RNA sequence: CAUCCGGGUGUUGUCUCCAUAGAAACAGGUAAAGCUGUCCGUUACUGUGGGCUUGCCAUAUUUUUUGGAACUUUUC
């Protein structure tokens, strides 16, 4: 009865998503967590300037996702 | 986390207390509760002009309280 | 003990009128008689008026906002 | 879930903060509040540095997590 | 958890503190919490500008309470 | 439970009435950065998914300079929406 | 102080019965062994089946995960 369920189908995928802070991060996803703890690989991480980090890791306004994905699909349980 | 703090020795005593805004009153600490509400009596507070009043505090912008005598 | 409960229910009984501070807006006041309340700190203020000195005038509000309830 | 946390135990991570700062040190401890305490802790506010030892930062000042190094062995 | 009980493990020793105000202080506990709540005693207050003072009892609130410091022997505690 | 009886009496019911119409809903948010976009579902938090976004705000370097973006889908979680208009096109 | 009748643990060897293809193949050496090198049996990424060492077991309304944020300006 959460949307939190569908986004740990959305692993694998990339994205750029904004936080909080307001930092900008593109990488695909490797697992979503039931508080929003998301795992992120071959990342490119912005603040200053674009710095790439391997394997990074409340404060995320929103991912902004690929509109190659079917959303219906998903959306089922 | 239910188990308020022991302020209970200092309880009927004097009080400095830390509030927030950099704000400041002197009164006798009268009761205490389970989110570190106080209750004041005779306050005081500390601009450099002090007004008496004779309160209530809140306790979440309370930072701390100190001891004018020791 | 004087619980922050207990002191709270001498307030709508006495009808004694009650300043109310800001959560992190010094410059604004509060004032008036609460008639009844809430477990989360809600305020039912009657006789709602906004405290240099420029008074403005049933007012209701958030207990996560409210800094110190002070009678008189 | 807690998997992806206890994976990265006995390893050198670079946390960025909630205030900017960036403390380095390996990690000792994870807790379900994303509370982590950290051995070995250098800050970087910034072209500057800071020593401190063993800290315990919590979870609502932490931002995220990013290893630097691999595990000691 | 281990981030909880490893400051119970400290008390007695001096440990240092960071808080969402920004001010730092410094002393010898006596008493930790579930919450993160503090109890020192002979603090040694320090702000961002730099002024130093002393207060001599101090209660602290979890949620202000940032980042702290613990002994270093306390590192071969076991968990 | 009891989120079942609110959800469609409740203001969040017009988040399904708008929604099950495919209504657009202008939300203005946190940032200082209103959203234009299409929603497609949303929960208790308001955790919504767009289709077409469009935000609109002002900057400086200094005048005013509104400036555009599409984005195709975005799961903005909800803790920075601070209103969503549910504007009807009828 | 001895003798005598008995005992435990370890190791290698041997005998008996059962099983077998298996790479139980090769070479170094000690008081003992895959003690050591090569070596192979399943085979390290998947799907079906078993078990748990597991996720802690589900809190938008005050101390951590549903935001007290947003935005502006000067001084170096």
């Amino acid at each position: 009865m959460k949307l939190v369920n569908f986004l740990k189908k959305l692993r694998n995928e990339q994205v750029t998503i904004e936080l909080k802070n307001g930092t900008t991060v593109w990488g695909t996803l490797q697992s979503v967590s039931p508080q929003m703890n998301a795992i992120l690989t071959d990342v490119k991480l912005t603040l200053q300037q674009p710095t790439a980090s391997d394997n990074i890791a409340n404060t995320i306004r929103q991912i902004i996702l690929p509109d190659s994905l079917n959303l219906d699909s998903l959306l089922v349980d | 986390m239910v188990s308020t703090p022991e302020l209970k020795k200092y309880m009927d005593k004097k009080i400095l207390l830390n509030i927030n805004g950099s704000r400041k009153v002197a009164g006798i600490l009268r009761g205490y509760d389970i989110f570190l509400n106080v209750v004041l009596d005779d306050a005081m507070e500390i601009n450099a002009n002090n007004h008496q009043l004779g309160t209530v505090i809140r306790g979440n912008s309370i930072i701390s309280l100190e001891a004018l005598d020791a | 003990m004087v619980p922050p409960i207990n002191c709270i229910f001498n307030f709508l009984q006495q009808q004694t009128p009650v300043t109310i501070w800001l959560f992190e807006q010094i410059g604004i006041r509060i004032k008036g008689k609460i008639v009844g309340f809430d477990e989360f700190m809600n305020v039912v203020i009657d006789e709602a008026v906004e405290i240099k000195e420029d008074v403005e005038k049933k007012i209701l509000l958030k207990g996560d906002n409210i800094t110190l309830i002070t009678s008189a | 879930h807690s998997s992806r946390l206890a994976n990265l135990i006995d390893y050198k991570l670079r946390v960025l903060t909630q205030d900017g700062r960036v403390y380095i040190g390996q990690l000792m401890a994870f807790d379900k509040h994303m509370n982590l305490v950290l051995n070995e802790c250098i800050e970087e506010r910034v072209v500057e540095k800071r020593v401190l030892g063993l800290t315990i930062l919590r979870g609502e000042q932490i931002l995220s997590t990013v290893v630097e190094d691999k595990p000691l062995l | 958890g281990i981030p909880v009980k490893l400051l119970n493990e400290a008390q007695g020793h001096i440990v240092s503190l960071e808080l969402t105000t920004g001010a730092t202080y410094r002393g010898k506990l006596v008493e930790s919490e579930d919450s993160m709540n503090v109890q020192l005693r002979d603090v040694i207050a320090t702000e961002p500008q730099g002024a130093v003072t002393h207060m001599d009892q101090i209660f602290v609130r979890g949620s202000q309470i940032k980042f702290i410091v613990v002994p270093d022997l306390l590192k071969n505690a076991p968990l | 439970e009891l989120e079942e009886f609110e959800f469609k009496h409740g203001p969040m019911s017009l988040i399904n009435d708008a929604m099950v119409t495919r209504t657009p809903v202008i939300i203005s948010l946190r940032n200082n950065h209103k959203i234009i976009a299409r929603v497609k579902a949303f929960d208790r938090h308001c955790n919504m998914v767009l289709e077409n976004v469009k935000e609109l705000w002002t900057e400086k370097k200094k005048n005013v300079i509104n400036r555009e973006r599409f984005i195709s889908k975005l799961f903005l979680r909800g803790d920075s929406v601070i209103v969503v208009l549910k504007t009807p096109v009828e």
